[PDB]
């Protein structure tokens, strides 16, 4: 299940006003937590709720709500 | 009326038959020997690979007809830990999938490849077996580069990096990436 | 040898250029079902020689061409070709034309197929494994599972040669039968 995670990203996107670095979306993330967050972001991208920017492979990922 | 060109065509047929029968015979000899030699090598790995993936149990490969090495089937008999030893036909859906993966990974020990693309091969595993499948990949990724298409979270947890493919705009795949290691 | 990079443009759902850098260990490819992760495997299958062009979306029109390039590290000279890095390129145009390249040099599809077959990675190599192979193993038909053991044993070239010879014998006899029939209606 990733919908519960998806909730928290949308909520953490509204609390903040603008960008968020993916690594900062959650203060600290264990490997298991990172995977579910990553899958959550991909699902939010598919539902046209989040804008993503990444310059190269494995560069930092910036998240922005869509409204 | 007899024709020379027809007589020659018949002689040529007979001549070609003599050589082509020898080709066919040698092909049968190559297939029988290579099938059996390879079967012996795969069998030599199968129980160990099975046990690594299931966390116990035991398993065996057996030729259905050892005296017909051109056509014999292969029987697979396996005992998932906590269960009875049975023909693969009678095991659960998840046990069957993992046993097939154990055979494929035993084949990889006999016929190694530098890279291996696994496209959702573990879709049918019981959730409780995914971690040992994922640990197997990590362990043997020193000798085989693994590119793993997967929708099982336990497999992702053992990857070195993740590529995420998703359609932000309809029909158009976007790709992002993150290192776990 | 290992895979370095997969570059994809215009292939199925990859309307925008895609560039996957593989690591030497485990690279996982994930995402929503149907969002294209399985087209990574198809692109690799396609460029190795074993409906292709993006056909349009709500925001995009269909493309005129699809291109995949697979870059391989060849430091150990696993591939029988005298380059440290090997590039294999396959292109297909809307018009039906196809282009094939190895290290940017035009070649035939057969040249790509032969390069990998000669290195030991032909049809029978288990370098790509999908649920189809699991299905073969799990089949109730004995010949389906035997086929997997035959691939492992590399008997395909012997089976193909045997069939080619059996076909030559049949064709030669059929031709003689046809000639004799024509000659008989002449009597």
């Amino acid at each position: 299940p990733i919908e519960a995670r998806m909730n928290e990203i949308v909520h953490s996107l509204k609390s903040r006003g603008t960008r968020i670095n993916f690594m900062d979306l959650f203060p600290y993330e264990q490997k298991e937590h990172l995977v579910v967050t990553f899958l959550a972001v991909l699902e939010l991208m598919k539902n046209q709720l989040v804008l993503i920017e990444q310059e190269h492979n494995f560069s930092d990922i910036y998240i922005t709500g869509s409204e | 009326m007899r024709y020379k060109f027809l007589s020659e065509q018949k002689e040529d047929l007979t001549e070609a038959k003599n050589t082509l029968f020898q080709v066919i015979e040698e092909m049968d000899e190559e297939m029988t020997k290579r099938f059996n030699d390879t079967f012996v090598q795969i069998r030599s790995h199968f129980d160990q690979v099975f046990r690594s993936l299931f966390g116990g149990g035991r398993a065996e490969l057996r030729l259905t007809d050892p005296n017909d090495l051109l056509h014999s089937g292969v029987e697979i008999i396996a005992q998932p830990p906590g269960k009875k030893l049975q023909n693969l036909n009678l095991l659960s859906g998840g046990e069957r999938a993992l046993t097939a993966i154990a055979l494929l990974f035993s084949i990889l020990k006999v016929r190694p490849v530098p890279f291996c693309v696994l496209d959702q091969v573990e879709a049918a595993l019981d959730e409780a077996n995914v971690f040992r499948f994922a640990q197997y990949l990590k362990k043997y990724s020193s000798d085989t580069q693994f590119i793993v298409i997967t929708h099982r979270k336990g497999t992702m947890e053992e990857a070195d990096v993740l590529y995420g493919v998703t359609m932000q705009e309809s029909g158009v795949s976007k790709v992002i990436s993150v290192k776990l290691e | 040898m290992f895979l370095k990079r997969l570059d994809v443009i215009g292939f199925k759902s990859f309307a925008e250029r895609i560039s996957v850098d593989f690591v030497k260990g485990v690279t996982a490819v994930v995402g929503p079902n149907g969002s294209g992760k399985s087209n990574i495997t198809d692109a690799i299958r396609w460029v190795l020689g074993e409906d292709i062009i993006f056909a349009g979306s709500d925001s995009r029109k269909r493309l005129n061409l699809a291109e995949v390039t697979l870059t391989l590290d060849n430091d150990d000279h696993f591939l029988p070709i005298d380059f440290h890095e090997v590039s294999v390129t396959r292109r297909v145009y809307r018009s039906g034309e196809s282009e094939f390249l190895i290290n940017n040099q035009p070649c035939r599809l057969k040249d790509i197929i032969d390069l990998f077959m000669d290195s030991g990675l032909g049809k029978e190599a288990f370098s790509i494994i999908s649920q189809g192979k699991v299905e073969e193993i799990l089949s109730s038909k004995a010949e389906d599972r035997r086929s997997i053991f035959e691939e492992a044993a590399g008997v395909l070239k012997y089976k193909t040669r045997k069939k080619k010879a059996e076909n030559k014998l049949f064709e030669t006899q059929d031709n003689l039968n046809r000639v004799e029939d024509i000659l008989h209606e002449l009597e």
